[PDB]
């Protein structure tokens, strides 16, 4: 096992009463597959997310990546962030070399020159290798930020929403800049993605979770595509109609009623 | 026909010379009581069009004949809904509304105005956001409020900018049934731009598509045949439903690749 | 109780030490031969009933305690800066909502913007040729800029939602007046009227250092000039008197600004 | 191609020579009134023009120095002053904004200096050093310094939540962390607080050298301003737009700056 969850929680200390965020969550995670999580506004996806890398603290429980417990944020579960998490003042170049010369402190500019080529070509981004992030589109400044995360070799790429807030055009192509990518990393990702038919496409276990005053796993529902996906004959398939009505029949007729 | 938009052509004299042009022949016959919904790829020119029948842009060629009628300024009849938040942030939610009834029920009785305002803040939803600012609100919370205010209008049409474009696609999912609620009784003849296929499936009954470029045509005026009484966790089980969402697809891949034939054109 | 224990701590207690060792090392620096500035126990003790303890003591022509006189400098901020805000903002509106008057008078106002205060004096005094007459008028010209500069803008910045919403629904005139432009500026005015008010306190403070009179400016200098044992000792407590009750004009602003704010 | 420059040529250059002729007028109709002192703008052009205008930095006496050196001198001090609270007051400023300990305590008594009138400081700083040229210098620089001091730990503090996020992923901590996250997110605070620390210094060097005399504008202006003639009342009034000319310059010098250097949005 490349990651596991089992028995945490977390309770809020508050005046108005202790409220807890998250009720004893349990999975686990293989080497090489996705996993995304569902779940509405208030669900504790989110929060999820910020304790397994580190930014929250682990209450009832702990994770035990790898063996051992989550100490601290590091650059071994980068997570790409919301708001595009891009330095304004830094062209693209200089702000992938931030990650890259920040924990490898051991090779020399020698090297460092060349592992950000390639991994800042790979993903389509080498005519903007210049370029400030005043110019770059919204769509187009997220493919630097997780060609940041994954210039580091990351143990897991952690995703918070990266297109949350993003156009069709531009979204459907992100997706083909993922699976191709991760294929040749084989690096376990943990996404946050509201937007069925994104989980259905991408995520190799989705399991979306319950809204109210706790939370948990509500389903553990998996997908069975064939690893190589080209969004053209999944909708033609007819596993992906029930499979799909089950995902909105199971998030808007129970678990999270948000109106 | 409840409107005519015929022959409704606008081209934009660039100051460089290029003189864009953008719509070039779009023909529809909106009926009385019925939604409809452009769809297009987010270049072909939806919230331009959309403009021409709201009055905030005048077709350089041809013109709108709403009701068998020219339509020259914009008017309260044809209340829109913007894609930006378009509150009042020094209003509370239960004045903003007041700022619309105000100047359609010039007159009328102010007592009676102030019940007519608290029922449509109701159907909407709220009920409990009216005496609220809107500085913090929910982001999905913020948009309802602007619906209200055009309903509250009591319009003969009722135009809908893409508003949801800053929702995630799971308030916008818990968005799009309350419309449901709304049109099921009143009449509503709504024009609604969006790029999300779901939505042209689910609220439309003629989804009007539109082609990408310069040349942006009608495309294909596709009918949903689906009962009206619709709901979400019902008619996506309909199977006509998947049917259809993938037609939408295939002629949006068209554009798609059109779209790089237009790059292409020019830089390749 | 929520308060006491816990409140207490960030506010008054580190303040309090912070400004208790500034005045020990200031104690400690007379210490010094040639440090001319009398240290805190010679200019607070020495100088504690004539002013402190009991102001408004009117002793002749020119003698007044910090009364009597920050309430003589500070009535010409309320007679004068009074007319700078109502009419530093209506001309700050009428010029700016059709941008074609905002386009030849955009740069004077704002040459004239940056000129001090108290160079105004010089010509200000030499066409009123009074003493209180040509002290307000500094103030209603050094203060109308950092308004009309703000109201103008303010009116310029009005975001295109709020006119998109006026023009779809039949609004213009008088009506569109009090909804959607003006309470729109209002922000704006109380960001430049903030300036105002600090700015034009800082030029009848200064410029009253010249004109003679009566209130702060013939106090603060009007015994540097006559020197006298201990006579560093009434300076300074003038010092603190001004820049608090200074800073009991740019909080007060701040204090009505949240109140009216658009929010 | 030339059509560049007519383009902007009616719209926002022509307008306000359109402007100066309405104010030169109506101030031209307004010297027609007896009870108005002033003088008219050919009087106050035509009187000083010879002396004041075509010789500028002309030097014939022990204290006047014509006009150029006036504007000249009073810069000198601006440069000289106002430089060491520039780089004493961001290294001040950076020091206690950063630790929440000191800020806390003493932002409260320091944002009472910082309202403080620019010429309050003069009878101290004139009475401490006992001089008049190294005292117009000090009152600059603890005026200027506030402006700079009270905006930096406010950039240090409002670093955007997000930027923070980075560094902790990445565990940037210690010295790399401030020169890579902190200080350049604090260049735009520091210009929009030393472009408010400039105005202020200006404004306080052409007032703090009228009480004390000198060489500089400031010390001219009063001076032809005492001695009565009929050539008098037209410098008060020429050097008066000298002051706000330069005024202009110093705050859109720093702005222009500060627009080439500055993280971009």
């Amino acid at each position: 096992n490349f990651l596991v969850v089992e028995g945490v929680s977390k309770i809020y200390p508050t005046p108005e009463g202790p409220y807890t965020v998250l009720d004893g969550i349990d999975l686990k995670v293989r080497e090489g597959e996705f996993v995304c999580l569902i779940g509405h506004s208030g669900c504790g996806k989110s929060t999820l997310l910020n304790m397994i890398s580190g930014f929250n603290t682990p209450s009832e429980g702990v994770v035990l990546l790898q063996d051992k417990p989550i100490t601290e944020p590091g650059p071994d579960r980068m997570m790409v962030f919301q708001n595009y998490c891009l330095l304004p003042w830094l062209n693209v170049f200089e702000n992938v070399y931030l990650a890259v010369d920040a924990v490898f402190p051991n090779k020399p500019q020698a090297e460092k020159r060349a592992i950000v080529r390639e991994h800042l070509a790979m993903v389509g981004l080498t005519e903007a290798a210049e370029k400030k992030p005043s110019q770059i589109s919204g769509g187009m400044k997220q493919r630097v930020a997780i060609a940041r995360a994954l210039s580091i070799r990351p143990q897991v790429l952690i995703l918070d929403e990266p297109f949350g807030a993003l156009d069709a055009i531009t979204k459907e192509e992100l997706q083909e800049e993922l699976l191709q990518i991760w294929s040749d990393h084989q690096v376990t990702v943990l996404m946050i993605t509201h937007d069925i038919d994104e989980a259905l496409f991408l995520a190799d276990r989705v399991v979306m979770m319950t809204n109210g005053p706790a939370a948990q796993i509500g389903e553990i529902l998996d997908i069975p595509f064939d690893r190589p996906r080209n969004r053209r004959r999944i909708m033609e398939d007819p596993k992906y109609y029930d499979l799909r009505n089950y995902a909105l029949d199971f998030l808007f007729n129970r678990f999270a009623h948000n109106e | 026909t409840f409107v005519e938009i015929d022959h409704v052509d606008r081209i934009f004299d660039l100051p460089n010379g290029g003189r864009y042009i953008a719509l070039k022949n779009i023909e529809l016959k909106i009926k009385q009581g019925e939604f409809v919904s452009l769809i297009g790829h987010s270049g072909c020119g939806k919230s331009t069009l959309l403009n021409i029948i709201a009055g905030l842009d005048r077709a350089s060629i041809g013109g709108v004949t709403l009701e068998g009628r020219e339509i020259r300024e914009p008017s309260p009849d044809r209340m829109v809904v913007f894609q930006n938040y378009s509150l009042l942030p020094w209003l509370t939610v239960r004045e903003n509304v007041a700022l619309a009834v105000d100047e359609v029920y010039q007159g009328k009785s102010k007592g009676e105005r102030r019940a007519i305002i608290e029922e449509h803040i109701d159907m909407v939803g709220l009920r409990l956001a009216a005496n609220k600012r809107p500085s913090e609100l929910s982001g999905g919370m913020k948009q309802r409020v602007a619906i209200a205010r055009a309903l509250a209008t009591r319009p003969k049409l009722l135009l809908l900018d893409e508003p949801f474009g800053a929702l995630d696609a799971l308030t916008r999912g818990s968005l799009q049934e309350q419309l449901m609620k709304i049109c099921n009784e009143h009449q509503i003849t709504c024009v609604m731009v969006t790029h999300d296929v779901d939505e042209a499936l689910l609220l439309s009954d003629r989804v009007v598509m539109l082609t990408n470029g310069p040349e942006a045509h009608i495309g294909q005026i596709l009918e949903v045949p689906i009962s009206r009484p619709r709901q979400r966790l019902e008619v996506v089980k309909h199977p006509s439903y998947y049917n259809l969402r993938n037609e939408i697809i295939y002629f949006l891949n068209q554009q798609k690749l059109a779209k790089k034939r237009q790059t292409q054109q020019a830089s390749a | 109780q929520k308060a006491i224990n816990n409140f207490l701590w960030k506010k008054v207690v580190p303040p309090l030490v912070a400004l208790g060792i500034f005045l020990v090392i200031w104690q400690l620096l007379c210490l010094n031969p040639n440090f001319k500035l009398p240290g805190p126990i010679e200019t607070f003790s020495e100088t504690w009933d004539p002013f402190i303890i009991n102001p408004f003591f009117d002793n002749g022509e020119s003698d007044k305690g910090l009364g009597w006189q920050i309430l003589s400098s500070l009535g010409r901020v309320g007679l004068g800066f009074s007319l700078a805000a109502i009419a530093g903002i209506i001309l700050g509106i009428l010029i700016g909502v059709n941008p074609l008057v905002y386009n030849a008078v955009d740069p004077i106002f704002q040459v004239l913007r940056t000129v001090p205060p108290l160079a105004w004096l010089p010509i200000s005094l030499a066409a009123f040729q009074q003493a209180n007459p040509s002290a307000i008028f500094v103030i209603f010209i050094t203060s109308i800029w950092p308004i009309l500069l703000n109201t103008t803008v303010g009116v310029q910045q009005i975001p295109q939602d709020y006119i998109n919403v006026a023009k779809v629904l039949r609004l213009k005139g008088v009506k569109y007046f009090f909804k959607i432009v003006f309470p729109a500026t209002v922000p704006y005015i109380f960001t430049g009227l903030r300036i105002g008010i600090g700015l034009s306190w800082l030029a009848i403070v200064a410029a009253e250092m010249l004109v003679g009179g009566v209130g702060i400016g013939s106090f603060i200098w009007d015994a540097y000039n006559t020197t006298t044992e201990t006579n560093l000792s009434e300076i300074i407590l003038a010092l603190i008197y001004v820049g608090l009750v200074g800073l009991l004009l740019d909080r007060l602003v701040g204090f009505v600004a949240s109140k009216v704010v658009a929010d």
